[PDB]
């Protein structure tokens, strides 16, 4: 049968409502422009279709160097296979 | 995540209570359950 | 009245008028903390006026913990002083400052429940996060900060006349809504 | 205020207009209404 | 019927279906699966307006108004794949096992006030 | 126009009249001459006794379905047919916030009251400069801890913050506002009992507390900085007064407080133990 | 505004009777009034009252005898309500089935 | 009147209580008194005090009616006890801490 629960209502009721706690079980808890050139025109040509993200992380540098001092030489597609390829 | 999002006892709670309060089983059954009748004791 | 409503801080802007090499600020400065991981300006600690400030790539400077307008003044000048010295002709141009704040007290016990209660419209409380009420006026457009231990932080001015004037203006208030 | 008395204290209580509903000596929460005082005439017919 | 409904019919229900699941795949796939285990049935009680959870008696629910019923409670694992929660109130029967005068003797009965 | 009518015995005029409603003969008669005024009075009882404009005002709803007589070449329809007009109206947002904030209160084991004000709170301010958004929450967050207090049960913020998470920071700013919304528009006691029932004890060590935290309070001791810790410690002092097994950390995680506040709180106690005496 | 012509002297001051008190048909057993805004309505002559309609509930308009008891609780949501019950003592009488 | 018993029920008690009424021509009809409706020309006066004390219950009888108006000699009202225990015809039970307190006009 069921262990219809021995305890006082009072107690058991305290844990359903704001009990103010949590996760006590874990479950669901979840830059020069010579230097990016270099880089950019060795992204072009170590491999034309180099993504921003291939290229971002191989950057390893701030965003503003990588993204838009290479903008000249190197043209991006947007769609279609090599596109985001500065190549 | 939270199990006190998840789990909602207004689900139960409110279903139960409603079909007893109401005699509709559910709908598409009504009158299962009824005032008691005490006019007298073996009524 | 009869009490000055004291600053502790005041924050100011200082156009040195040149793009401060912000890495080479840093270097040939004596003791300053800059790093470009949390902001875009050289902070430098002076102890003669000890001040804090933040100097931005735009070469502006924002300085607090003045005791004074001359305080900050008087540092910010260092402070382009020291510029200088780096290399940059860092120059006082049109200065000023964005910000007095100041504690100060009264000393009296206060009904700071009768004053938010009644001044809910203009002063709200939660009283359990922080005990303080704050307090608004457009003439001068002071924001004051109440506690019961009587402290006053006014703040809300590029002077410390207008802290001056709203405090002359609520300091009254404070008598009035004086516990005992 | 006004005699109450307690549904199962049992106890006098004498509350007024917002005052809790609720019973001194057990938080119970039923009070009677401690019957009138002025008299009341039936005829035996 | 209603005795059998508590003991039996009510833990059958449960694990009838007792684990739900869910993966998302990665690059490896995370699983995610939540059980339900033993479950519990209170003595009836009420939670006042205030806050406060205290027994109920059956005089009590009928003047003011209340519902004579006791919580529900389970058991839960949560899995993540490569206590006892509160799910809702079963109204009770009166007089059935889980009652407070089941077992009441008549001497009981009046002091509670029932007709025994 | 002024479209309005008023009843005046023409025979005596006296007044603004004396009047009298005889219903169960719906006439209106004039207290003195007796001269019926009106008759075919309209019943008044009846018409809801057959049978929330106060949130979903004058822009009706009505819930359409589908019957027996329909096949799911018409019924799906009508739910393919209500979508086109879901965004002319905010009020997704306005029966989204009710529907979830009811999701909540409900969830959370409230009073239905509550469950209004907070349907409410949401309703008044609903939209401010001061509301910008702030995430949607911190007011179904606040508005609910006003539609509790509101309605006269009060709540901790960690409460609600177990409920929602709110970042404890985007509720204070929401709150102020919220509240000065109202004040322009225009209480720890209740955390005592709910504390011992989340420990299961009898009435007395409850009972005893709003004496001993309001005689406490009363005096002296300011004592505390979010009274919620100094409410417990009362349970505390009292539950020494008695003999009942609650220790300290037992106390702590059931209510999710310092046990720190606890011992400093109860030296304010161990001192002040003079004048409690009741008994 | 809007009273019922029974009348109200029987009740005390809560708006209750007290267990004892003969009642009769259209008489006022528990007093309750609904507070209106005072520019709610203006429904005849609310510019003197701004206050309240009233919501009481008479006893039924045949009916009498004593009341019995009056018990006053508070229902789930902690909303004061009250329960009287009314006593009378039915005598066979002609039309009377048995 | 806290027994368990309805006033208007013990009421209708009383009233089937026999009374001696053997000088009953020296009483006049209520409605020829000019009294404010009852005086010792034309009415008797009785009153009934009961208290449950005892744990065990305690009877209320006929007997326990106690006079409390002039006769004026008349041999009228006394509760007639035909039985030989000597208590009357029984008027209602009361268990400890129940109380009656009643005057009736015969
Ligand atoms: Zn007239
Ligand atoms: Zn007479």
């Amino acid at each position: 049968r069921i262990t219809t629960l021995d305890e006082t209502v009072g107690v058991t009721m305290s844990h359903t409502g704001m009990s103010m706690r949590s996760d006590n079980s874990n479950f669901l808890k979840v830059m020069p422009k010579k230097e990016i050139l270099d880089y950019l025109f060795k992204l072009f040509d170590e491999y034309d279709y180099w993504s921003l993200k291939g290229l971002k992380e191989r950057t390893r540098q701030p965003e503003a160097h990588l993204k838009e001092c290479l903008d000249k030489v190197a043209t991006l597609v947007k769609k279609g296979p090599y596109a985001f390829k500065y190549t | 995540f939270n199990m006190k999002l998840a789990i909602n006892a207004k689900t139960i709670t409110s279903g139960l209570k409603y079909a007893l309060a109401t005699g509709n089983w559910g709908s598409s059954r009504a009158g299962v359950s009824q005032v008691l009748n005490r006019y007298t004791y073996s009524s | 009245s009869g009490i000055v409503p004291t600053l502790q801080n005041i924050v100011a802007t200082v156009t040195l008028g040149c793009r401060l090499d912000l890495k080479t600020v840093a270097l040939h400065a004596r003791n300053a903390e800059y790093n470009p991981k949390r902001f875009a300006a050289v902070i430098m600690r002076i102890r003669e006026p000890k001040t804090t400030a933040l100097i931005f790539a735009s070469g502006k400077m924002v300085v607090t913990g003045a005791k004074s307008e001359d305080d900050s003044k008087l540092a910010s000048r260092k402070y382009a002083r020291i510029i200088q010295k780096i290399g940059f002709a860092a120059k006082f141009t049109d200065f000023k400052i964005q910000n007095i704040v100041g504690s100060c007290d009264v000393k009296f016990p206060i009904r700071l429940e009768g004053l938010a209660f009644s001044h809910g419209t203009f002063s709200s409380y939660e009283p359990e996060l922080f005990p303080g009420l704050i307090y608004r006026m457009v003439k001068p457009k002071i924001v004051l900060l109440i506690f019961v231990s009587g402290k006053i932080v006014l703040t809300g001015a590029k002077q410390r006349e207008e802290i001056y004037q709203a405090f002359e203006a609520i300091y009254p208030v404070l008598s009035e809504f004086r516990k005992m | 205020t006004l005699k109450y008395i307690c549904a199962e204290c049992s106890s006098k209580l004498s509350l007024s207009r917002t005052d809790a509903v609720r019973c001194k000596d057990c938080g119970h929460r039923i009070l009677l209404k401690a019957r009138t005082k002025r008299l009341v005439q039936f005829e035996a017919r | 019927s209603f005795n059998q409904f508590v003991d039996y019919t009510l833990q059958d229900i449960i694990c009838e279906d007792s684990t739900l699941i869910l993966e998302q795949l990665a690059q490896i796939s995370r699983k995610y699966e939540i059980s339900f285990g033993k479950i519990y049935v209170t003595k009836p009680m009420v939670n006042e307006s205030d806050g406060v959870t205290h027994a109920l008696y059956p005089q009590e629910a009928r003047l003011r108004n209340l519902t004579y019923s006791s919580g529900l409670f389970v058991d839960v694992k949560k899995r993540t794949y490569e206590g006892k929660v509160f799910i809702g109130r079963l109204p009770i029967m009166l007089r059935s096992k889980n009652c407070y005068l089941s077992e009441a003797t008549e001497s009981d009965l009046y002091k509670l006030k029932e007709c025994p | 126009p002024n479209l309005n009518i008023v009843l005046t015995c023409p025979e005596c005029k006296v007044y603004p009249p004396k009047i009298v409603e005889r219903f169960s003969e719906g006439d209106v008669v004039c207290a003195l001459c007796g001269l019926v005024l009106s008759d075919k009075l309209v019943d008044t009882r009846s018409e809801w006794r057959t049978f929330n404009p106060l949130l979903d005002g004058n822009n009706l709803s009505t819930r359409i379905g589908k019957g027996e007589t329909t096949d799911m070449r018409f019924t799906k329809e009508l739910n393919k047919a209500q979508g086109k007009n879901v965004m002319d109206k905010k009020d997704n947002e306005v029966q989204a916030a009710f529907a979830k904030i009811t999701m909540l209160c409900d969830a959370a084991e409230l009073p239905k009251i509550v469950k209004d004000c907070a349907k409410e709170a949401y309703k008044l301010c609903h939209d401010e400069k001061t509301l910008k958004g702030k995430s949607m929450e911190s007011i179904m967050a606040a508005s609910i801890l006003i539609g509790c207090r509101r309605a006269e049960v009060a709540r901790t913020f960690k409460e609600i913050q177990s409920l929602i998470h709110v970042k404890t920071k985007e509720f204070g700013k929401t709150l102020n506002i919220m509240k000065n919304i109202l004040r322009g528009k225009s209480q720890n006691l209740t955390y005592i009992p709910r504390f011992c029932s989340h420990l299961g004890l009898p009435m007395q060590v409850t009972t005893s507390a709003e004496y001993t935290a309001k005689k406490c309070k009363e005096i002296k001791e300011i004592a505390g900085k979010s009274p919620i810790t100094i409410a417990v410690v009362s349970i505390y002092l009292n539950i020494l007064l008695f003999q009942i097994p609650i220790t300290a950390a037992k106390v702590g995680q059931t209510l999710q407080v310092t046990e720190g506040t606890i011992k400093s709180g109860y030296k304010i106690l161990y001192e002040h133990r003079d004048k409690l005496v009741d008994p | 505004l809007r009273m019922k012509h029974g009348t109200y002297d029987k009740l005390d001051d809560d708006g209750l009777i007290a267990p004892g008190v003969r009642v009769s048909g259209e008489d006022v057993i528990i007093g309750k009034t609904t507070p209106i805004s005072p520019d709610e309505e203006e429904l005849g002559q609310r510019t003197a009252y701004h206050s309240k309609r009233d919501a009481s509930t008479p006893l039924r308009s045949t009916e009498n005898g004593i009341v019995d008891q009056v018990l006053v609780t508070t229902n789930q949501d902690g909303l004061k309500f009250v329960k009287v019950r009314v006593r009378t003592t039915k005598i066979p009488q002609i039309g009377d089935k048995f | 009147n806290t027994t368990v018993l309805a006033d208007e029920f013990i009421a209708h008690r009383l009233g089937l209580i026999p009374l001696q009424s053997m000088d009953i021509e020296q009483l006049e009809y209520s409605r020829d008194c000019f009294c404010e409706d009852h005086c010792d020309k034309c009415s008797v006066v009785l009153t009934l005090q009961a208290f449950g004390e005892s744990e065990s219950t305690t009877n209320v009888y006929s007997k326990d009616l106690v006079i409390v108006s002039n006769l004026m000699g008349r041999n009228i009202g006394h509760p007639i006890i035909q039985d030989k225990e000597g208590n009357g015809v029984l008027i209602c039970k009361l268990r400890k801490g129940q109380e009656l307190k009643l005057t009736c006009v015969a």
